[PDB]
C-alpha cells in the first residue's frame, strides 16, 4: 500500500 | 516533511517517490524525481528500470470481467536504475542526496523529464448503465526489476505507483470576455441586438457566474423564453479529432421581453457536480484511486500553439438562448476557464 | 450569369466562387477557382489564406449536444491569397478576371487542383433511432485571415462554404450485363438451369428495370417462390477494408416452376427512396445543408484500377433468389450502375 | 494416401494443396506447398498468382445483410505460379514432385514460408443476440489468373481454400504451478495463510483440473465462502492493446473456514463448452466452415520474447476467491496451458 | 447566408 | 467444393 516514512531537516 | 512510499509485494523491492501531484509553470514541468530500495543479493544478476508511461486507459485494475482497456499508449520512456549509469541528469537532487543519506548505499537515483506536450490528468465519469471506472489519461510509474528491457513481467517484481499532471492558474488575469449578437429580419429594418458581458475570464470551483445580458427587442417579435446554459467541450484526440460536447449546468427565467423595448438582468449560475451524478461523458479531474473530485479543470494551452493534442483536452463555455417568437431563435457563445488557484 | 457568394459575420470579408458544383471526367477534373474580397485595412498585418479540406465528418454541425464528428482529415492543401504569390497556376482564369474588373483591386484569386484520387460525395441516412445528422464524406472550403497558418481559429475571420463532387454518366455504353447458373444435384443427372439477362447497364434514378429471367427445371424437385430483390454495397474505407451491404427494393411473386418445364419472364422493379425513408446505413448522395435527394450515385473507377479507396465507394447489384423445394437454393447476382446523365 | 482439392467454378482452374493443417515446431512451421492445374489457352496472355492473406475478418461470407468485417490485412504475400519463375524456394517438394508425376506437364508448382512471428487460428463465438458468425484470425489462400496484381477480382478466376495454423504441445513439462498467499489485519497480530498447488502445468481438453487448496485460518475472522472458478484472458491487439477476461468454469461449495482453524481440500473442475453456449466473447479453436470445437487452444509463446503481439493470443488463469467475514476477501491466481497432444 | 451577386457579360 | 483426388505412393 501507500504509505509514507521519516526524512530529515538538513 | 515526509515522503510516500510504495513496496514490492516481496518486500525486497521498494520505491520511494518525492511527491504525488506535480505541476507546470507553462514553459517547464518540475522533474519526476525518485530513489528506489533493493536489496542487491535478491537480483544478483539483474538490473533495475523505471518506467513512466502515460495510457489511454479504460475500464478498472481490478479484475473486472469485462471489455477491459484500450490500452494506446501515448508516451513511455525508460532509465537504467541499476547498475548505476553515468550521473545525468544532470546531479541527483537535493531531495534524491537527502534520502540517500538517509538510507545509504542501497538506494538508486532515477531521473525524468516530463515533456511540455502532453496532457493533463482527466477521467471520464462511469455511467450507472454500464460497470466499473471508465476510461481516461493517466500518468503511471512502475519499477521493475530484470535482465533485459523485453523479459516478461512478474508481479513480485514491478511496482505500480500512480502520479497526476494538472496546471494552476496564472497570476496574469485575461481580457474581459463579452460578446455581441445583433440580429436583423427576413425583410424588415428592425432588427435584434442583445449583450452579453462576464465578471471575469477566470473563476474558481463552486464560485458562482453573473452573466451580464442585455437585450434591445427594438422590433416587432415577442421573445417568450431566455434559457442560460454552460456548455463543455471535450477534445478527445487518439488518432482523430473529435469532441464530446454536453451541457452541465443550465438555469432558465419565463422572462418575456416585449416588443419595442430594451431589457438587461443579471443572472447567477455555477458548475458543479451533485445534479449531474448520472450523465455519461462528464469529464472529471484525474483520481488517485477512486475518489471523488471537482469537475475536470480547464486546460490553459501553452503560448505557442504547436499541437499540443496527444490526449484528452478540456474547455468550458457558456451560451444564452433567446427564445423569439415564431422562429428567429438566436444564442451566444463565450468561452472561460475554471481550475483552481495557485497553493502554498 | 450569376456568382454565388458568402461572406464573413463581420463583414469585411467575402469570398467568390464561380460554381457550387463541380465534374470530373475521368481524367481532369474542373479546377475549383475563386476569388475573395477583403480591405486591407482591416488586418494591415496579417495574411489571407484558403482551405479545401476534405474531411469523414460524422454528426452536424448546428451545436448538438452528442458525441460529435470523428474528423479526419482525408487530404488538405493551402494556398496564401494575400499578400500576392506568383502567378500560378498558371494565371488567373476568366472568371477571376471578369471578378476582378467588376470589383477592382481589394479582390485576391485563388486556384486549386483536385486529385483524381479523392471520394465522391457520399452521405449515409440518419436513422430515426439517433438524433441529428449522420456521417459521410464531403468538401469544404474555408477561407480564413491571420498572420500564421497555425494560428487560432477566429469565427469573424473564417468563412465556411461546402462544395460537392460528383460524377456524370460516359455516353459509351458498356457490356450487355448478363449471368448463368447450372445447378446439379446430389447424385442424379437432372439439373437445374437458369438464365439472367438485364436491358442495359446503365440507368437512371427512378427508371424502372426489367430484367429478363429464364428457368430450365429440367428435374424432379419444386420451385416454391421466386425472390427478386437489388442490393447496395458500399465500401467504406477509413483505414481497414469494411463493406456494408443492405437491400434497397425487394419484389416478391409466388411463381411455382413445375418440374420438367421451362420458365421464363420479365419483372420490373425500381429502387427509390420512399418506402425505406428508415433503414439506416442506405447512402444518399452528398447534400447542400439538409435538403433530401436521390439514392446514392453510383461512382464508377476509373481504367486504372490503382487503390481509389480514400472514402466511400458505392455499388449497385441485383439478385435473384429461387427457392427450390428441400434445399438446393440457388441465386443470380449482376453488376450495374446507376447516376444521372450528362446535363446542359 | 490423398490429396485434397479445389475447382474454379469455370472448371478450367484446379488447385491441389497437400494438407489442410499446418503445425509448428517453435522454430520452423511446415511450409505451405500446393500445385495449381491450368489449361494454357484459357488465358494464353495472363499471369497465375497465389495469395496467403491473414485478416481480421468479422462477421461471415454467405452473403449476410449487415455490416461486413472490418477486413484489416495482418500478412500478405505474393508468388507468380505461371509463367514459371526461378526455381527456388529452393526445390519442388517431394508432394510436388509426386504431383507433377501424376499430372504432368500442366501442373505448377508455389511455395511459401509461413513466418513465425504470426497468431494461430482463434475465432470468437458468435452471440445469439447479433447474426452470423463473428470475428477472429484466419488464414486463406487464393489462387487467381490475371494479366496484372492489381487486376480486378472476378470469380471464375479466383479460388478460395481455408486452411488452419495451429500448436501441438512440447513433450517437456514445464515447472509446477503454485502460489501463496498471507494476510493479515489491519491492526491485529493475526493473519490469513492460504495454499494453491496445482496437478500439472499442461491439460488436455476435458480432462478434470485438482487444484490443491489449503487454508490457515490463524485468525480472527470466519471464512464464509471458498470460490473456484476459472478465468480466461484473450489478448486482442489490432493497433492498441486491448484484453477481453472472461470466466468458463465456475465452482462453489458453501464451507466455512472456522477462526484459528486449518483447512484444506482438493476441488475438480473442467474447461467445457456445453454449459458456455450463449456467452459472447469466448474464444474458440478455429473453424473450417462453420463446424464446432473445444474451447481456445492456449498458444505458448516462444523462448524469444519478442513482440508476437500482431493478432490474437489467449491464455488460461484459475482463481480461488476466499470470502472472509466483513471485508479482507483475498483470492489467489495462477496461470497454465490446455491445448492438444501430440498427434501421429 | 449563400446569397448571388452580379456578374458581367464579357 | 473441397474434395479429394487420388495421389500415389512412390
Amino acid at each position: 500500500t501507500t504509505a509514507s516514512s521519516s526524512l530529515a531537516k538538513d | 516533511t515526509r515522503v510516500f512510499k510504495k513496496s514490492s509485494p516481496n518486500g525486497k523491492l521498494t520505491v520511494y517517490l518525492g511527491k504525488r501531484d506535480f505541476v507546470d509553470h507553462l514553459d517547464k514541468v518540475d522533474p519526476v524525481d525518485g530513489v528506489v530500495l533493493v536489496d542487491p543479493d535478491y537480483l544478483k544478476d539483474r538490473k533495475v528500470f523505471v518506467t513512466l508511461t502515460v495510457a489511454f486507459r479504460y475500464g478498472r485494475e481490478d479484475c473486472d470481467v469485462l471489455g477491459l482497456s484500450f490500452r494506446k499508449d501515448l508516451f513511455i520512456a525508460n532509465y537504467q536504475a541499476f547498475p548505476p549509469t553515468p550521473n545525468p541528469p544532470r546531479p541527483p537532487t537535493r531531495l534524491q542526496e537527502r534520502l540517500l543519506r538517509k538510507l545509504g548505499q542501497h538506494a538508486h537515483p532515477f531521473f525524468f523529464t516530463i515533456p511540455q506536450n502532453l496532457p493533463s490528468s482527466v477521467t471520464l465519469q462511469p455511467g450507472p448503465e454500464d460497470t466499473g471506472k471508465a476510461l481516461g489519461v493517466d500518468f503511471e510509474i512502475r519499477a521493475f526489476v530484470a535482465k533485459s528491457l523485453e523479459e516478461k513481467s512478474h508481479k513480485r517484481n514491478s511496482v505500480r505507483l500512480v502520479i497526476r499532471k494538472v496546471q494552476f492558474a496564472p497570476e496574469k488575469p485575461g481580457p474581459q470576455p463579452s460578446a455581441e449578437t445583433t440580429r436583423h429580419f427576413l425583410m424588415s429594418d428592425r432588427s435584434l441586438h442583445l449583450e452579453a458581458s462576464l465578471d471575469k475570464e477566470l473563476y474558481y470551483h463552486g464560485e458562482p457566474l453573473n452573466v451580464n445580458v442585455h437585450v434591445t427587442n427594438n422590433s416587432t417579435k415577442t421573445v417568450k423564453k431566455i434559457k442560460v446554459s454552460v456548455r463543455q467541450y471535450a477534445d478527445i484526440v487518439l488518432f482523430s479529432t473529435a469532441q464530446y460536447k454536453v451541457p452541465v449546468a443550465q438555469v432558465e427565467q419565463d422572462d418575456q421581453v416585449s416588443p419595442s423595448s430594451t431589457f438587461s438582468k443579471v443572472y447567477t449560475i455555477t458548475p458543479f457536480l451533485a445534479n449531474n451524478r448520472e450523465k455519461r461523458g462528464l469529464a472529471l479531474d484525474g483520481k488517485l484511486k477512486h475518489e471523488d473530485t471537482n469537475l475536470a479543470s480547464s486546460t490553459i494551452v501553452k503560448e505557442g500553439a504547436n499541437k499540443e493534442v496527444l490526449g484528452i483536452l478540456v474547455s468550458y463555455r457558456v451560451k444564452v438562448k433567446l427564445v423569439v417568437s415564431r422562429g428567429g431563435d438566436v444564442s451566444v457563445e463565450l468561452p472561460f476557464v475554471l481550475m483552481h488557484p495557485k497553493p502554498h
